[PDB]
């Protein structure tokens, strides 16, 4: 009874893998912000 | 020399970076390192780094040496093995740093990477600050920033001030010695100039722009008042109308009611207003009552 | 001599060398060694290295010695067996290093590695700081560094101050004296400068480009305030608007707001702002408020 | 005289060499031995070699023993029998070293190898450091270090302080009175001379290029600081540009801004800044502002 295949409780993957970032502007500055929520 | 002192060009800016260092060499005016653990933490990173293993339970009391934060400007156009001022502020309490040597420290910038490495001798005064000093060329640029100059046919000169009468006047003053269309204003604070395709065709064309002198117009009536340091500004601009002011303490020299005369230029109000005999402490309570009423026909700023 | 003056050669700069020493020979102005383990484990780690093996349960309580460390510049083009000057600066609770000795020291770079030797006497002043000397040729270089200089028909000079104008002068100057096309400027800070193939060539060429003098043109207009030390530095490219000014305790010799005449030179704007009778402290403030308002026609930076 | 006061010959250098030893006839003023352990363990080393092993259990309270650093330069081509110039150095709680005698002592190289034994009678001078001596003629070289001098065509002469006009200078001057291509430049710092094969030609060579006379260029312009002694030097390409400059308790003798005349050559600048009525605590301040400005026309070092 303890076979039988069970859906889990917290569904999906369990990780997720960070982004790379966008690639900064030439303006001449060191502070590149990434599209702005 | 009026563009260059009015203007800055697009792209031609100054970064700011960062970093945490070490202040040795001081005369027992160093951190107590009893109460800032950072200091005595970081002098064992860097031992442990040079060869040096102390033990990690044991108690280490200095007087030689402060945690410190340095700060810098990343200038325009920066070229790694050339050095920049830096500027040495203590952060916990150490009584002073007077000819203390800032050893190895790197400058990050806002993306956390190093753009300058940082050691040499503090300069302090000596009413003078003793925590903070400034160390000229005690920066060595390491990294370099890409740049779009020399790309394109456009570049934008940004007035430090916003106003439309100025920019319409580089606009005029740009196309007069440079040719029919070789600048639009944008906006109250941005003129467009057209550039020969190139890098140093476009140095060339701002060398001439640079120094180019504009006649500056009018600009705005204003009064800055500052409390904090005590002090009145009033540029040229500022005039009076006619009316009465009353304050404690002052009096026509008879009653407590002043009449203040209209004032079409500033030695006009600059007489109109010693009529009053009043201190800025006064002065400046008076301004705010005029400018409320109506009589002072500026702007006031309180900074 | 304007061109050495003015830029620096690309490639050719000096690199930052740190290493950790002791101090011996001291007065009894040591280190306590109680509240510096480091001092006693890395002089237990020197006798250990010279045969002596003190046990390790011993209280050891020196007077004469003190833990140091010792920063030095690497020079360009630095070749094994040459001499450079180094600083010697304390690291924990050492009342003085008057007539101390440098322990052989090894200067490691930012990679780690060692670029120098270090050991001689150290030369303390003698209000003077006793925590802190220098050792001229007290460090040998004994690791180079590979260079490009030599391949490649293109040198890069650097300014030290970015400047279109100066660009474009550099530019003019080194195409003026030594050929058509011998320079051109890329951006605000550098010029690219077209050099023979070879090694002793390019040094030929950059002895001729580094004495020649180029006309410096105006320079932006700028006051530098340092509050720290109390000081005021005004270049000559400094202007101001007519406009009156207040401040605490200032007056008219008669009320408190004075009209400060618009000036053109820099001899004008020293009598108008000495005409307010001011100390530079209170003259930083009324700078400041110039600023705002609009009459000062300069950069103001605090530094 | 110039060339041998200017560069240095590659492969002609000098090492550093260092040992432990004991300083013993002192007048009551050697070492506690209870705060040292390593003085007493290294005396009884010396009895137990010399046939006297004093018992594991006992206390020694000596009052004439000091343990001592001794620190040397292996000078250029050293020969064993020759003798060298050590310094001894206390290294724990000892009053003076006045009239000591430095034991038999092996000076030890960076490699750990005897390079000289030193033993010798101390010289103290006698405000004076007690616990530093130097011994002339104190060590014997016992090690001789191989060297490729006299091995190939080529010898390179490393300059002091890099200048590629200085480089080219000597090129030139080697290469009028010693042939055509007699050297040649490879960077700002190094002068490759062709040298005949062999051991006493090369010998000669040196000697006729150590002594010829080169006329030194204009060498950068300079402000040398040294706050931690007070001092400021200025070498003689120093200029200044007109400026005003304000510190505090400063005034014109009058106000307290004061105007700096352009100055041209270095006694401009002198009668300039005397001028001003600065105290050198305070024209260091001045001097740091005015390159933060731009009116000092110099490089400005904190050493």
């Amino acid at each position: 009874c303890a076979w039988i295949p069970a859906k889990p409780l917290v569904q999906g993957a369990t990780t997720a893998q960070p982004i790379p970032g966008p690639v900064p502007v030439a303006n001449g500055s060191i502070f590149q912000s990434a599209q702005p929520i | 020399e009026r563009i260059r002192d009015l203007t800055s060009v697009q792209g031609v800016r100054e970064n700011s970076l960062i970093g945490y260092g070490l202040v040795v060499g001081l005369d027992g005016t160093g951190d107590q390192t009893t109460q800032t653990p950072f200091t005595t933490q970081t002098l064992n990173n860097m031992l442990s780094q040079l060869g040096i293993t102390v033990p990690t339970g044991t108690n280490m009391q200095l007087k030689n040496v402060a945690a410190v934060m340095v700060t810098a400007s990343y200038p325009p156009f920066a070229r790694q093995g050339q050095t920049i001022d830096v500027v040495v502020s203590s952060m916990g309490n150490a009584k002073s740093l007077r000819g203390g040597t800032l050893l190895m420290t790197p400058l990050k910038g806002v993306d956390s990477q190093v753009y300058a490495l940082a050691q040499g001798n503090i300069l302090v005064g000596g009413v003078n600050q003793l925590n903070g000093g400034r160390i000229t060329n005690g920066a060595i640029i390491e990294r370099e920033l890409p740049t779009q100059f020399g790309a394109g046919n456009t570049i934008n000169l940004q007035l430090n001030d916003e106003d439309f009468t100025m920019a319409q006047q580089i606009t005029d003053a740009i196309n007069r010695a440079r040719g029919y269309g070789s600048a639009t204003a944008l906006d109250a604070r941005t003129v467009q100039v057209r550039v020969p395709s190139g890098n140093s065709s476009q140095v060339r064309f701002l060398a001439d722009i640079q120094n180019m002198e504009v006649n500056v117009t009018p600009q705005d009536a204003k009064v800055v008042i500052n409390s904090r340091t005590g002090s009145v500004v009033m540029n040229r601009e500022v005039t009076l109308d006619s009316c009465a002011v009353a304050q404690g303490n002052l009096s026509v020299t008879g009653g407590s009611l002043q009449s203040v005369r209209s004032s079409a230029n500033l030695n006009s109000v600059v007489r109109a207003l010693n009529a009053l005999g009043a201190t800025p402490m006064d002065l400046m309570s008076i301004l705010q009552s005029m400018q409320s009423a109506g009589c002072l026909r500026a702007k006031l700023e309180i900074i």
